[PDB]
């Protein structure tokens, strides 16, 4: 789960 | 005056001027020359011996006994001349000139009124001299007249020069008598160094403790094999006295290194700051913190230079006044009184004040190990410093911080190596034998055997050890023992015997040990190796004295011998060890010790029983539990940051995300490898494919965390 | 020599009675003119003192450890390792020196020649060895004659140790009676019959005395441990730390780590890995003055303790 | 003005000319030579080590410290001479010329009023020089002197040349002192390459990013095993 946060 | 006197040099005049004053007694060797000089027939001894054993010092000592009269009177009054070839061969230009040079030399030596006994430095050079196209050799001219007794001659050659050059012309041999110069037998060499102390104390001005004199003998002789004894034992004091002059006439070494480095790190601040702000921000901010803290270390360093400077002068003040008033006040002891009041008032403080200043130095030497500031005394730590430098231990590990890092080894090993704590104590204690100096000589330190199933980290203990004990990957002299399946591959160890290809190089394993005598030697898999290779190593475990193609002794002292080998793949039970290891029981303690006793019995069958007793500690590594493997995976992510320093991508992981990596690929039958295959072939791909497509900027931190709901890993990017 | 060797090693007095008697021929000069003084062939289990008989002869007959010529036979397992002894024949690399062994014997013509691990060699090195034991007449590369007269030749090999009648005489012989001693003659004869089949029976013709070492008894090994502590100050003489040990603590070292099959190398490691390491880690932290009187004593409470005095 | 300057090239004139300008010296290495250059007997260190690991760099770094003055006050003003084996073979016209050639060299070395110190490029050589049919072994001409401290001398060879030739004599070897040069342990080589930017920037007009420098080292480290390290990182940058 790629999350840019 | 005489015709030979301008050739070479007159050795007798230099004794009169004091250039060659004094020799230690080698009286059985010296009187053997005097008797050979008094013989009826030949009167030409040759000092055959090893190159370092002082063959010329016998003759340099023999001239001192002539002029001072310690000879029988039949040899009284002769003068001794050396003959260098720098002056001897200058007249060989014209065709009939060198024989006239030889003719007048014989005409003076045959004279009895001309009392000269001749000396040459190395006779094997003299054979090939004066060989013109119409002219004979200088040795062949001497052969009819050296048999005649009137020409007195003394010479010295080394053994390897005497067997190659004199023995090629056997007729030239019989004119000469051997007198064997012998190696000086270490317990006599201690008396040689004590004889030479006042000569060094005048040239160097530095006090030399007798602790260093024994350390200049036993450490020099027993630990280094070439350059026979007095060329070793005198050499370290020749370096000990030279080492302290630079720290006294100049600054001490620590201040000298730090002042050069801060000037260099300030130059690197000029390189990074002018560049554009980027990835180099992290290294620039690293170097600014390094620049200040090393500069603040100076402020306590100069304090130590002044305080030990005050300690040195205050000891030097009492050596000028009361030390001389103790000794010179020896006059009128007989009746004008030697022990009344005030004669002892100052003698009383000479034991109180001087020994207190002495103990402040000795406590400072053990604290600041090899680089004590403002110390006029040579110590064992100074002699070991020179030994450790020329033997080749790298400059920032384990000996320059003497007796301080050996305690911190077991704490440092655990981070690098979590599991299997019992074997690591034995690796720590073996270095404790090394760092203290207390060990068996001619026995290699720490001949460990590492048994176990695959992937429990048997070679890890060894890869991390060279990084830990030496801070250098190159000191891990790994040899692939799995290469030695053939019986005839034994010659890769010791090399090829003479008369075969590759004799000029030595053995491929042994040539590295001459380069690196302080090294942790590997043997990767003794499980898969032929039994004839075991015959050769058998030597290296009981003694350090394995021999080469040239039979040069090799120092496997100060060499930790780690031997990983398997002896498994059956016999380590599939259901009583692999699957049951998670449940922490004392039932471990009758199953691990049970299976170990068969493994030592297995070494009696596959290896030899001579390995069973010579190996110091047969460690058997436990198969990996969850709690240890939870931190072994955590290590990989610490190692993953090192692969990503060039790209500035820090990687971090939550402990729940570690557990899902464990639960998908936990096989104790392998252990620690399929977890890394699950890391490097699955998790590492999106560390990789998210860079090709632009999901990873070069400054992005990653925090892997298990969702524990949606069941898939999440990648936290900032 | 017979009293000096018994103080230095606690070995079989039978081998020493033969070894010291061969040396008597050297001083009298009545000996074999072209045969070496006292050829031997030592045998026994691993770990017992087959080499240190030949090592203390450098210490007693010559008082010089370098005068021993320790030829490590284990590097001669390849068949073409003959050329280290006699050297390379002319026309090849390494013809300048006479050889790795023969240059050493010419340098010191009075030496105890040591062949550790005679078994671990190819049969070709055995062929040259028949010349050395029968005559001095080995020849060099340049055909220089050598004299192995005035040189004791001592070879040791590990053969036996499976034939040597295992645990019956290892584990059960804790005391030497005539009842146990009758086994050793029956094993020694089978060792000689084993020596015929591997070591090419004509070797037995040259060898003057085939000694066989017995495995170490607890009363036998008790004296050896006392010798190690006398040698323990020899590495501490530069540090001046005297280390005396009471006899009951020596009994605790033996009873915890006695392995009669291994020749009590585990007793020696148990010294170096336990009581020496505690001497070593106590020197790191500041508990040891360079002058400390040290007296190891066992307090009979399942604990050894190290008594220290300044 | 020296006779030896005709045959050995003078290292000391290069630092005054600016042929070498600032050396990243190895601080614990260079001072061992200075401690060997003052000695009661030997006075002859040799830099045993590796083909690409900076042997000259230490002695070029030594002259940079002598000419400016960082050495102790005894060694100040000493002249260092790099010998040229192309100029030793110019003699030997028929016979005896090389002994005139040798004796004039050693006489200036005996004078302490002369500040001269030899630097042999490779003592791998000197064994074949001057050996004619009547030859008398140029290296063995040095043997009666080197035991005394009359000749200050520095050497620098590889380990393979040290084993194949220097140990063959076994009496020529004992006067020299092995000063083991070590490969510079990557973290220092980044500090090397950052000290080499200012010369490389001006010689090319090309800026070098510091991210390429750690990339120039780390690709050179593991990925090429032979040709020891300072040859690799300097060339792959260059
Ligand atoms: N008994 C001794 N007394 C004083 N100095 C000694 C003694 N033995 C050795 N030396 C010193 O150690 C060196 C021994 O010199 P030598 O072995 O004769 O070497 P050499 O003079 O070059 O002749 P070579 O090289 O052996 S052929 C000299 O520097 C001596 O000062
Ligand atoms: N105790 C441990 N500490 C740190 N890393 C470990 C440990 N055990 C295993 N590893 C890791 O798992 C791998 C172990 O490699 P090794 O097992 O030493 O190679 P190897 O020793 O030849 O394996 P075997 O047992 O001979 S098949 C490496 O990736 C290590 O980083
Ligand atoms: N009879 C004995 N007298 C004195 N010391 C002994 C005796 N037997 C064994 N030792 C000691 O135990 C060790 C014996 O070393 P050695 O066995 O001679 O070496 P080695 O002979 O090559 O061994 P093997 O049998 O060939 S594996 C040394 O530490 C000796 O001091
Ligand atoms: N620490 C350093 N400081 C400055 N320059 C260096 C350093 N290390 C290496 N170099 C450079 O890299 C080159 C390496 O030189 P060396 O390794 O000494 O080769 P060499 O001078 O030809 O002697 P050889 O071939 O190794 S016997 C030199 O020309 C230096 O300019």
């Amino acid at each position: 789960d790629v999350d840019s946060s | 005056t005489l015709y030979i006197e301008q050739f070479g040099s007159n050795m007798n005049e230099k004794v009169r001027n004091g250039k060659l004053q004094g020799i230690y007694g080698r009286d059985e060797e010296i009187r053997a020359i005097i008797e050979s000089l008094l013989r009826y027939n030949k009167n030409s001894p040759v000092l055959v011996g090893n190159p370092g054993t002082g063959k010329t010092t016998i003759v340099e000592g023999l001239v001192y006994r002539i002029e001072k009269g310690d000879v029988p009177k039949e040899l009284q009054g002769y003068t001794v001349i050396s003959l260098n070839f720098r002056k001897f061969t200058s007249g060989t230009s014209y065709r009939g000139e060198f024989e006239t040079r030889m003719k007048n030399i014989i005409k003076e030596l045959k004279n009895k009124k001309n009392k000269i006994i001749l000396f040459v430095d190395e006779i094997h050079l003299l054979l090939g001299a004066g060989k013109a196209e119409g002219g004979t050799d200088a040795a062949n001219l001497l052969k009819p007249v050296l048999s005649k007794g009137e020409i007195k001659l003394i010479g010295a050659t080394t053994i390897a020069e005497y067997r190659k050059f004199i023995e090629s012309c056997s007729a030239f041999e019989r004119r000469f008598e051997k007198i064997l110069v012998e190696p000086p037998s270490v317990d006599m060499t201690v008396k040689i160094l004590r004889s030479l102390k006042s000569k060094y104390e005048n040239f160097y001005g530095i006090n030399i403790t007798d602790k260093a004199l024994v350390a200049a003998a036993k450490i020099s002789d027993r630990f280094i094999k070439d350059r026979y004894l007095p060329d070793k034992a005198i050499d370290l004091l020749n370096k000990a006295c030279s080492f302290l002059q630079v720290q006294l006439s100049g600054k001490p070494r620590i201040i000298d290194v730090t002042e050069r480095d801060i000037e260099r790190l300030s130059y690197e601040i000029s390189t990074l700051e002018k560049d554009v702000d980027k990835v180099s921000k992290k290294k620039y901010n690293k170097l600014i913190k390094e620049f200040e803290e090393k500069k603040e270390q100076l402020k306590k360093y100069y304090e130590e230079y002044v305080i030990t400077g005050e300690r040195l002068k205050r000891k030097k003040e009492i050596e000028k006044k009361l030390n001389d008033l103790k000794e010179l006040t020896q006059n009128y002891v007989y009746s004008n009184k030697e022990p009344p009041i005030e004669l002892q008032n100052s003698l009383k403080e000479a034991q109180q004040k001087y020994l207190e200043l002495y103990k402040e130095t000795v406590a400072y030497v053990e604290a600041k190990t090899h680089n004590a500031m403002n110390v006029d005394a040579v110590y064992q730590e100074h002699v070991s410093y020179i030994y450790l430098r020329d033997s080749g231990m790298p400059l920032g590990s384990l000996s320059f911080e003497s007796s301080k890092g050996a305690l911190k080894l077991y704490n440092s090993l655990s981070k690098s190596i979590i599991g299997n704590e019992d074997i690591i104590k034995s690796l720590s204690d073996a270095v404790v034998k090394a760092a203290t100096g207390m060990k068996d000589p001619e026995k290699p330190i720490g001949t460990f055997l590492f048994l176990g199933p695959t992937g429990v980290g048997k070679t890890e203990l060894a890869k991390t050890l060279a990084i830990e004990l030496f801070n250098s990957k190159d000191n891990l002299i790994r040899v692939n023992m799995s290469e030695f399946t053939e019986a005839h591959s034994v010659s890769k160890i010791t090399g090829s015997p003479p008369g075969y290809v590759g004799f000029s190089d030595s053995g491929q394993l042994t040539e590295a040990v001459r380069e690196k005598p302080h090294s942790v030697v590997l043997f990767d898999e003794l499980e898969k190796a032929h039994a004839d290779v075991f015959k050769v190593l058998l030597q290296i475990l009981g003694d350090g004295y394995i021999n080469d193609n040239h039979r040069r002794n090799i120092d496997f002292s100060n060499t930790i011998i780690i031997m990983t080998s398997n002896l498994g793949a059956e016999l380590f039970k599939k259901k009583l060890f692999f699957d049951a290891d998670n449940s922490g029981t004392p039932e471990y303690k009758r199953v691990m010790e049970d299976v170990r006793l068969s493994l030592i019995k297995k070494c009696k069958k596959v290896f030899k029983p001579e390995f069973v007793n010579r190996i110091d500690k047969i460690g058997v590594f436990e198969p990996l539990n969850k709690k240890n493997l939870h931190k072994i995976v955590a290590l990989r992510f610490k190692k993953l940051e090192k692969r990503l320093e060039e790209k500035n991508i820090q990687v971090s992981v939550s402990e729940k995300a570690i557990d899902y990596i464990i639960d998908q690929s936990y096989d104790p039958e392998l252990g620690a490898r399929p977890t890394l295959i699950f890391i490097e072939s699955v998790i590492m791909t999106k560390f990789a494919i998210m860079y090709l497509k632009k999901e990873l900027v070069d400054d992005m931190d990653v925090f892997v965390d298990y969702n524990s709901k949606a069941k898939n890993l999440v990648i936290n990017l900032s």
